[PDB]
């Protein structure tokens, strides 16, 4: 989006306007990822974020409830502008606006600079995935997870349900069973839309729900929060 | 794309 990664993310999430509708749904993410990590007790030692593009906002409240972080994402673009801010290069993104939201929606029992701190301390690797692998992470070795997270990547990244049903099995290989999948994303409407969707309203949440079922987890919650959702489930 | 990431939006 916009001209490359940066620019995407100054087209975005700068904060600059409360009522914009990427400010409008910031807010809706946020706080559903606040209810999951903050309220919901999803809790551990190793979270794995798979897609998580040159965006840290997904991760402010995850780096409470988490004692180590790893990012991944699909584009080494993306992945560069991210280390950028993690380790503190001069025009890294300002990410003081997302942050101090969050710390507000926290209670404003931190400020932005120990917030900042909190999830930079928590981000120690920085790796390539692809959800379309055996091995998302190739050739990397990690222990198993607690928790993978994967906050609107796998609709996009999967043309088809069958390698939607693939996806989430190869995601599962991180995971200690009973370890937690947090998958957020839009079920979209056929209104305006080119083309064909894997997923219906209120049907396609159980068909999204069968995929996961079918590829070895139980479905802890879903959640409505274009059809936003949210699926915690834990691995068989 | 937002609320989609690159290379996806």
């Amino acid at each position: 989006s916009h001209f490359n990664p940066r620019d995407y993310l100054e087209k975005y999430y700068k904060f600059g306007s409360r009522h914009s509708a990427e400010s409008q749904i910031l807010k809706h993410l946020l706080k559903n990822l606040f209810k999951i990590f903050c309220l919901d007790g999803v809790k551990g030692d190793l979270l794995i974020d798979i897609g998580s593009g040159p965006t840290i906002y997904q991760l402010l409240s995850a780096c409470e409830s988490f004692k180590e972080i790893v990012v991944t994402d699909y584009s080494d673009q993306n992945l560069q502008e991210l280390e950028k801010w993690l380790k503190k290069e001069p025009a890294a993104f300002d990410w003081s606006p997302v942050v101090t939201y969050v710390c507000d929606l926290e209670g404003n029992r931190v400020k932005g600079p120990e917030k900042e701190e909190k999830l930079r301390q928590a981000v120690k690797q920085v790796l390539k995935c692809d959800v379309t692998q055996s091995q998302p992470l190739g050739a990397v070795p990690l222990p198993p997870a607690d928790c993978v997270l994967s906050t609107l990547c796998l609709d996009a990244a999967c043309p088809d349900l069958p390698t939607y049903c693939r996806a989430l099995r190869n995601l599962g290989s991180l995971l200690k069973p009973g370890g937690f999948l947090v998958i957020m994303d839009a079920l979209k409407s056929s209104y305006y839309m080119i083309g064909e969707q894997k997923f219906s309203l209120p049907l396609g949440r159980e068909a999204v729900e069968a995929a996961v079922k079918e590829a070895g987890y139980t479905i802890e919650w879903f959640e409505v929060i274009e059809g936003l959702f949210s699926l915690v489930a834990r691995k068989l | 794309g937002f609320p989609y990431r690159p290379x996806f939006c």
